[PDB]
């Protein structure tokens, strides 16, 4: 039990494709 | 819902020692707020240090029978007074354990001789109205050029030998 | 006595803006010692001017700037300093004309762009500053200061995913300083996700092997592990190794605070045991 648990929520050479 | 002289003192002091960076601190009551803590300055959108600071200050304040009951932020830019997401999150987390804690943001567009208190009261931290000697104390100590020995938590993480309670300032304002 | 000179140089070298001491020592050393110093004062003027702008005075600014003008008439840097003066007193379009002019007579000049961006950001706008800064980085790669500013801006916009890409670009080169790895680990731990905490502990470690006296990395490892030991999605072996990670880190923190103590020990031991 962690009392203070927080959840907060184009640049050249950046893709998100899980390329092998 | 009272303002303690030393609280405002430490608060604006921290605001002045790092005057071009956004800061937060933390008021501790036992509504009367009883002592300010300067803890951080910089980016402030980062959990871990915040989480451990909260934990440690809990473990320490239990010894003296104090609870936190209070936050305050002060943005870096003067012409801004708006409760950015972070402070909202931290105050909703504090009010999960107190359900009466209040948020503060200093106007900072006057910064001489300011407060902008919100309150949740089932509303999204809505505003309220203004509710002295401490002003004089603030002015004098500020011009006393003493903010350079005021330790925050961010300093404590570098040189453990400091003391984030800094009772020197406490006794000093007591003598006045 | 010359120590004052070396302290000013130090503050020039490791950027240490406090603009309270600086202006004092400047106005002391801006006097007759100038002729004693010899061909070195000019930097001291470029350094006192900015700290003065930071202090609010604005009176010493024009003295320093006009000395600079009279020595270096057809300069560009003093032009940038005039742009600074303008934007402090909130003449923005004038400054933009200035910067676009000394970019117009010198396209391969960076400081003008990096002041246009400071202006765009001082208005309040961020989202256009970011694309401007990327359009700059699209040409002037190897501008590490820019990468770090971009990471900070993406953080304050609550996009913690591409800041990590910048930090990757920035601690791939110069991979001998702890601070970058540490801040990467903080990014990830904040980003959530087990696949990221596994990296957070790793980098909070590597950032410790290097310095071996940092404290934030230590608490970071302790918290990352302690939180791994409650997420019910990993095989036993994960949890049992994270338990020992955390317990050893606790022992080391005990050592540290013991060194310190020569009342804190109470609170830190409480924090240790409570989990």
């Amino acid at each position: 039990r962690f009392k203070w648990a927080i959840e907060l929520s184009y640049p050249v050479g950046y893709l998100d494709k899980q390329v092998p | 819902v009272k303002l303690t002289t030393q609280a405002y003192c430490k608060m604006v002091l921290h605001g002045a020692k790092y005057p071009h960076c956004a800061v937060n601190g933390l008021l501790v009551a036992e509504t009367l707020f009883v002592d300010c803590i300067p803890l951080f300055h910089g980016t402030l959108a980062l959990a871990p240090m915040l989480e451990v600071a909260l934990t440690l200050i809990d473990s320490w304040c239990k010894d003296h029978s104090y609870v936190i009951a209070g936050y305050y932020q002060a943005n870096e830019r003067v012409k801004d007074a708006s409760p950015n997401q972070v402070a909202e999150k931290v105050a909703s987390r504090i009010a999960e354990g107190f359900s009466d804690t209040a948020l503060i943001m200093v106007d900072n567009t006057k910064f001489t001789m300011t407060i902008h208190v919100y309150e949740h009261h089932e509303n999204r931290w809505r505003c309220r109205d203004p509710h002295p000697e401490a002003q004089r104390i603030s002015a004098s100590l500020l011009d006393s050029r003493s903010y350079e020995t005021l330790v925050d938590f961010d300093n404590h993480l570098d040189d453990i030998r400091n003391d984030w309670t800094n009772p020197e300032i406490n006794k000093a304002v007591l003598h006045l | 006595w010359e120590e004052m000179r070396d302290k000013m140089r130090k503050w020039r070298e490791e950027n240490s803006r406090n603009s309270e001491q600086i202006v004092e020592v400047g106005e002391e050393l801006i006097n007759e010692y100038a002729s004693k110093l010899g061909d070195d004062i000019w930097i001291i003027y470029e350094q006192v001017m900015i700290a003065a702008l930071d202090y609010g005075r604005d009176d010493l600014a024009l003295f320093c700037l006009q000395e600079l003008r009279r020595q270096f008439p057809g300069s560009h840097r003093v032009k940038r300093l005039t742009g600074m003066r303008f934007e402090a007193m909130e003449r923005y379009d004038d400054a933009i004309q200035l910067y676009d002019r000394i970019l117009q007579e010198d396209p391969t000049n960076t400081a003008a762009r990096k002041r246009k961006i400071a202006i765009r950001k001082a208005q309040g706008k961020n989202v256009e500053a970011i694309r401007e800064l990327n359009e700059y980085l699209e040409q002037f790669v190897g501008d590490q200061e820019a990468w770090h500013e971009l990471a900070e801006l993406y953080i304050n916009e609550h996009d913690y995913a591409k800041a990590a890409f910048c930090l990757e670009e920035l601690m791939m080169t110069n991979p001998h300083n702890h601070l970058y790895c540490q801040q990467y680990a903080e990014v990830k731990y904040t980003q959530g996700g087990l696949e990221n905490l596994e990296l957070s502990r790793k980098y909070f470690a590597q950032a410790l092997k290097l310095n071996n006296r940092n404290m934030r990395a230590l608490f970071g490892l302790y918290m990352s592990a302690s939180h791994i030991a409650s997420n019910p999605k990993a095989s036993a072996k994960t949890k049992k190794d994270n338990m020992k990670y955390a317990s050893w880190a606790a022992s080391q923190i005990n050592r540290a605070y013991q060194f310190a103590g020569r009342y804190s020990l109470k609170a830190v031991e409480d924090m240790l045991e409570t989990l």
